[PDB]
């Protein structure tokens, strides 16, 4: 019902397409009657004046039939493709609104199928409908009307053959639908195998597990064809069985008609015409059966499409969300307790601290402390189980998401670049950014020197994830991208992990000089880089180990001293 | 050189009968078609009766049916049309048409076609 | 027609089975014409003479005909469904197997979503040349042959008239079919483009969300989506424009044969009844002629998709030398001899890289960002080949050692950590599947991995998320380190293996790691110069050139570029 709304803006083409089919059909049904008038009345009588009179009329009705036929094809192609294009974009819009937990439910590989292959099935259903939505019932009603006009008593056996027909397409509905779902579920698995292989081919080659992955695919490929043969064997059995019942109706007509002629209830000349219009009823019945065969294939795809559309994201903006056009940078954590799963232990627990605007805080701690997790709470990527996160003395949940995220810039621990140009990727922060602004940002990130050295310059091609650049090069590009945005709150997850000490110094000292007034959070593994900060935040096993100056932490914070000793 | 003479057209009251003669003179080889058509004061060409000498099947107009009967005399070389129970609706000028096939006709090029004179048949 | 010949070659292993399909469909076609003939016969034999004593006999014959016709349809469909899916399976298999042979360079430059489209959307599109498409072609060619022999049986003169309209039908098919393939190949390439966007955007949606690029990616998607809608409508219109166009052509022929037939009747050759009969026999000829012509327009959708499938099937794949040798009794004699390399093959990355590593030596590779450290490693892994120079492992050239034995002797912990969506145990078992649970648990204990693995909901049997992102970045690196040590390679490469691993944990592993690294040659790439100072040899790289080489204390007193890098740390 919700998917029917996608055809509503294209209702003019949706009503014209079956109307043009009627125009074609009335012309195709007039073909034998007009060809009879040219031979039996034109040629037979010898009058050449009637030969051309019928001759021009037959070519004009064929022309109207052709115009009606092409028209039906044109109008059905518009509305069906426009249905799909509108649904594909509304699904991708929903997919963009999702959090990682939403993308983890509908596996990334499954979402690809749902946004393309599943829409295609619904789009094809609308295409098949628009053509024979009125052709199939009108030929069926018009056919039975012609059968009743000849003989009403003989039209009784036509009603007697409906029970095996109705039982057959009901069987195709109940058994069919879950089997077509399993094809769409098997395509998700072949997507999963090829996707993991593409995104990590170097690991496959390095460990020589190429034959293993070929077997991994073969298992998914064999399961896919087994899902296809199992759901389509259901039709290769039902259709010939239906055809048989359809042809058994002819024998039932000849047998009962034989009884009728024996009792003078029917004419011998009447049976000659009845045989033709009976096949028309049977042919039209197959078309009402064919739409059901398309309905069972589309019903599986409709469920998959609708559950994606009806899925609510993990992070949602409030109805009374305050607009945040101007921020200071007053980041605060009020007894914050976070868990990635209900079953797991608290990932973060007893987190209570405040950060003054413009101040630089060095975030430190052992692997898996919760540094990256703690930072993810600030741009509202995640929400705490207990406690609250506040920016400018305001609960992050009570503020508009685009307004909040617009003032916070991040440099993720695992840097990901996007396909296009260097210029496009740096403009990801601010689209309204000047060429002088992006150059200044890349100059602070020390990446400017490399970008200019390239033959295409700033318009140089960037591959998927930025694979065509070195580790620290794409890292320096990620720093520059965040800088462009001109944030009030900055997050740096091990900012220079893939950067040499010489370039590392140039970046850190460069940031201190031009990121004044911005509340910067810098996750680090090095004490010398941490000393640059106004205050140090130390984490150990989910809880806040300490918060204060280097001297305070060397005399009180045990894990800070533990980290200090491992370097000095 | 083949010519067709039309004779036997006069005033007959409703429900009456009248025979129409169509004499053909010339170097006729074999007549394959014999046709009769009526033309009203302001009409082009119509179709009343036709005869195909190969099978003998007669094709008549929808209004005529079991009234007019078309025939042809082989030895006399004259076409006939018997009109029975005449209604005042068929008051028009009647014409004759005949198709002849000569000895050894070209692969694609057709033979000849001949028309009649024309005689008025009035019925009231 | 070249792509058609290749596509039809996939039917060659099914030749005998396709002959049966043809044998069954010919019987189905001769029964399909015998059925209305028997209906017409029964009216003239039992109804017209009114002798209904023969009616049960004729009904039984007609019933057996229908029973045989329905059974043949089922038999045709059943054997064809399995026949068609065996072809589709082979095409999908051939695609995946090809990618495993194809070089790494392809995957980096071509969008992954487009490849995914070619494997599913394009291969599923060659189904409209198989199944019922083969049945309808077989049914068409028999009925066409059957009708044409019956036409000449009626009137030879009029048969030529119906055959003279055939070149016009073929011409309009040729015009429409060429346009159908044009817009359908374009539809499939825009589909792969759209699939590339959806795939890349989902995998990094966090970055899109963080930079509020949701709207800018929507309008980026809308450009390809509108293009797909535009070309899709064109391809759909051309696909079904032929059937109503051919009914117009049939009517031109019907009027032509009525004129020709009428002419012949006037020439004392035939009768009016013959014209009324020939129009009936022309209908049983036009029906398969229009059906086969429409089928030719329909197979263009499969032909266009076949091109995209074959495009992947003809890519210059990674091949071993004909006289390639297998490395037996590996020691670890790594050597570079005046090596030069460039990715773009215009601006050089590595310049005259020449160094020697004796077996068992723990060697450190250090330099600035984008120096060419990872490049040296990828060349030692033979992911790319040298422009000019030589790489010698155990005294044999890298090009002469088979890619199987080379990658078996050499192990790598890549700069960017790649994990899988399976159990922790299976992720560590990758590389060495013949490793006991004890060996896995002992190796994880050595790299301080076992601690967080035990904390997981299922332990080592905890199924990880896509690329194992349900762990901290450092924890992901620790798993990659464990996986590499479990693989037990004689040459091990640690390219920025502890980028996200804290200095405290890194110090704890380094001590236990040495015991399970002695007797093994290793290359350690690190920006934490303080950890690699104990190395047997320190190769200092700068702008694709080895500027300095030797031990830590020697390079420090030299006050060179290594000293400049080491002092910059504090
Ligand atoms: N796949 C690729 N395609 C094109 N250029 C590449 C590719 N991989 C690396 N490069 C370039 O090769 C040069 C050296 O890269 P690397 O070998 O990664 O350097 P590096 O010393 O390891 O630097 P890092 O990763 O930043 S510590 C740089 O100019 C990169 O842009
Ligand atoms: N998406 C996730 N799902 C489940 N657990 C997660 C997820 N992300 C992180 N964790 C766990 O949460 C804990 C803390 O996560 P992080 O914030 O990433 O750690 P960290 O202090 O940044 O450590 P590093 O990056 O390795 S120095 C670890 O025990 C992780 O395994
Ligand atoms: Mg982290
Ligand atoms: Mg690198």
């Amino acid at each position: 019902k919700t998917l029917a709304r996608y055809l509503k803006p294209y209702w003019i083409f949706a009503v014209l397409a079956p109307l043009f089919m009627v125009v074609e059909v009335i012309c195709d049904l007039s073909q034998p009657t007009l060809l009879a008038r040219i031979v039996d009345e034109g040629i037979a009588r010898g009058d050449f004046s009637l030969v051309l009179k019928t001759g021009i009329l037959m070519l004009i009705v064929a022309l109207i039939g052709a115009v009606g036929g092409i028209g039906c094809t044109v109008f059905a192609s518009y509305a069906s493709q426009n249905f799909g294009a509108d649904l594909r974009r509304d699904l991708f819009r929903k997919v963009l609104s999702f959090s990682i937990s939403n993308v983890n439910r509908f596996h990334t590989s499954s979402l690809i199928t749902r946004l393309t292959n599943d829409v295609t099935q619904l789009q094809n259903l609308v295409m098949m409908l628009l053509r024979i939505v009125v052709r199939a019932p009108l030929l069926f009603v018009g056919g039975i009307v012609m059968a009743v006009s000849i003989n009403v008593k003989l039209s009784s056996v036509l009603i007697f053959l409906i029970p095996p027909i109705v039982l057959l397409f009901v069987w195709l509905t109940k058994k069919g639908n879950p089997l077509f779902r399993k094809i769409q579920e098997s395509t998700d698995e072949v997507n999963r195998v090829v996707r993991e292989n593409l995104l990590g081919v170097r690991v496959v080659r390095a460990f020589r597990r190429e034959e293993y992955e070929n077997e991994n695919f073969r298992k998914a490929n064999e399961s896919l064809r087994r899902s296809i043969i199992s759901a389509f064997s259901l039709i290769v059995f039902a259709l010939p069985l239906f055809i048989f019942i359809v042809n058994m109706g002819m024998i039932a007509v000849l047998w009962f008609g034989g009884v009728l002629v024996r009792n003078n209830q029917m004419e011998i000349g009447s049976i000659m015409a009845y045989t033709n219009y009976l096949m028309q009823i049977m042919f039209s019945l197959m078309m009402i059966g064919n739409i059901l065969n398309f309905i069972v294939r589309a019903s599986a795809s409709a469920k998959r499409v609708l559950e994606v559309l009806n899925e609510k994201p993990a992070i949602e903006e409030a109805d009374n969300a305050l607009a945040l056009p101007n921020v200071e940078g007053s980041v605060s954590f009020e007894n914050v307790e976070f868990r990635y799963f209900e079953n797991t232990d608290p990932v973060l627990s007893g987190v209570n601290f405040s950060v003054k605007p413009g101040s630089l805080v060095a975030v430190l701690g052992e692997t898996g402390s919760g540094k990256s997790t703690l930072m993810n709470l600030i741009p509202r990527l995640i929400d705490p189980e207990r406690g609250r996160v506040e920016v400018d003395e305001l609960d992050v949940r009570t503020v508009k998401l685009k307004d909040l995220r617009g003032h916070i810039s991040a440099v993720p621990q695992e840097t990901v670049l996007f396909s296009g140009t260097i210029k496009e990727n740096l403009k990801w922060g601010r689209e309204d950014a000047t060429d002088d602004e992006i150059v200044e940002a890349a100059k602070i990130a020390q990446i400017h020197d490399f970008i200019i050295s390239l033959p295409e310059g700033y318009d140089s091609r960037v591959e998927r994830g930025g694979r065509n650049f070195s580790g620290g090069q794409k890292q320096r590009l990620s720093i520059a991208r965040a800088l462009v945005k001109k944030p009030k709150v900055l997050i740096l997850d091990d900012c220079t992990s893939s950067v040499d000490p010489i370039t590392e110094k140039r970046i850190l000292d460069g940031l201190k000089r031009y990121t004044k007034g911005c509340t910067t959070f810098i996750i680090t593994q090095k004490i010398p880089t941490a000393l640059l900060a106004d205050k140090i935040l130390v984490l150990h096993e989910g809880k806040v180990a300490g918060f204060g100056t280097h001297k305070e932490l060397l005399e009180h914070c045990k894990p800070y001293r533990e980290i200090y000793e491992s370097q000095f | 050189q083949v010519q067709l003479v039309e004779s036997g057209g006069g005033s007959v009251q409703a429900g009456g009968s009248l025979r129409l003669s169509c004499a053909a003179s010339g170097n006729i080889h074999h007549i394959s078609y014999l046709g009769w058509f009526r033309q009203a004061p302001g009409k082009e060409r119509e179709g009343v009766a036709a005869l195909w000498t190969k099978d003998g099947n007669t094709y008549y107009a929808d209004s005529v049916k079991g009234r007019f009967t078309v025939s042809l005399d082989n030895a006399k070389n004259t076409g006939y049309l018997q009109m029975n129970s005449l209604k005042p609706e068929d008051t028009a000028l009647y014409y004759c048409a005949a198709a002849d096939t000569g000895s050894d006709t070209p692969l694609w090029d057709w033979v000849y076609w001949y028309w009649g004179q024309g005689t008025q048949v009035t019925v009231s | 027609t070249a792509t058609l010949r290749r596509l039809l070659g996939y039917l060659r292993p099914h030749t005998f089975t396709l002959i049966m399909v043809f044998v069954f469909v010919t019987v189905s076609s001769i029964l399909g014409v015998l059925s209305p003939y028997l209906i017409g016969k029964t009216i003239d034999v039992v109804f017209v003479p009114r002798r209904f004593d023969l009616l049960p006999r004729y009904m039984l014959i007609l019933g057996t005909i229908y029973a045989l016709t329905s059974l043949l349809f089922w038999l045709q469909g059943k054997i064809m469904l399995t026949l068609s899916q065996d072809v589709v399976f082979r095409l999908r298999k051939e695609l995946f197997e090809k990618l495993q042979r194809v070089p790494v360079g392809f995957f980096d430059r071509t969008p992954h979503g487009d490849i995914i489209s070619r494997v599913i959307n394009d291969v599923d599109n060659i189904n409209n040349v198989l199944g019922n498409s083969i049945i309808q072609f077989f049914s068409g060619i028999v009925t066409l042959a059957g009708a044409v022999i019956m036409m000449f049986r009626v009137n030879v003169i009029l048969s030529l008239v119906t055959l003279s309209i055939v070149p016009l039908t073929v011409l309009i098919t040729q015009i429409v079919s060429s346009q159908t393939r044009k817009y359908f190949y374009e539809n499939q390439r825009v589909l792969g483009q759209l699939n590339g966007i959806i795939e890349e955007d989902i995998s990094g949606l966090t970055v899109i969300k963080l930079f509020t690029r949701e709207e800018k990616e929507m309008e980026k998607f809308d450009r390809v989506n509108e293009s797909l809608r535009k070309v899709g409508t064109k391809a759909q219109i051309f696909s079904g424009v032929l059937p109503p166009l051919m009914n117009m052509v049939n009517n031109l022929g019907f009027a032509l044969i009525s004129g020709f037939g009428g002419w012949l009747a006037l020439k004392d050759i035939i009768t009016v009844g013959t014209i009324a009969t020939f129009i009936g026999y022309s209908r049983q000829f036009t029906r398969p002629l229009n059906e086969l012509s429409n089928q030719f327009n329909m197979i263009q959708m499969a032909l266009a998709s076949a091109e995209r499938i074959f495009e992947i099937l003809d890519l210059e794949e990674e091949k071993d030398d004909p006289d390639a040798v297998e490395l037996r009794e590996v020691r670890g004699e790594i050597e570079f001899k005046n090596v030069w390399f460039s990715y773009d093959k215009k601006k050089p990355v590595l310049k005259d890289i020449t160094f020697h590593i004796k077996p068992g030596q723990k060697v450190a590779l250090v330099g600035p960002t984008g120096s060419g450290k990872t490049t040296i490693v990828n060349l030692l892994m033979r992911f790319y080949d040298v422009d000019r120079g030589q790489i010698l492992v155990d005294g044999i050239d890298i090009r002469k050692i088979k890619r199987s034995s080379l990658r078996s002797s050499i192990g790598i912990v890549l700069q960017d950590t790649i994990l899988f969506s399976t159990t922790v145990k299976e992720n560590l078992k990758y590389g060495n599947p013949g490793a006991t649970d004890e060996e896995i648990k002992e190796a994880a204990k050595l790299t301080h991995s076992d601690h967080f693995i035990k904390h997981l909901p299922e332990g080592y049997e905890t199924v990880l998320t896509d690329n194992g992102e349900d762990l901290s970045q450092g924890q992901r690196q620790l798993l990659a380190i464990t996986r590499a040590f479990l693989a037990n390679p004689k040459i091990l490469i640690l390219d920025a293996a502890t980028s996200n691993v804290d200095t405290k944990t890194e110090k704890s592993i380094q001590a236990a790691m040495w015991k399970l690294m002695e007797g093994k040659t290793s290359i350690i790439i690190a920006h934490r110069l303080n950890t690699i100072k104990n190395a047997d040899l320190i190769i200092v790289l700068r702008d694709g050139e080895i500027v300095e080489m030797g031990k830590h204390d020697e390079l420090i007193q030299k006050r060179g570029f290594y000293y400049e890098l080491f002092t910059s740390q504090y």
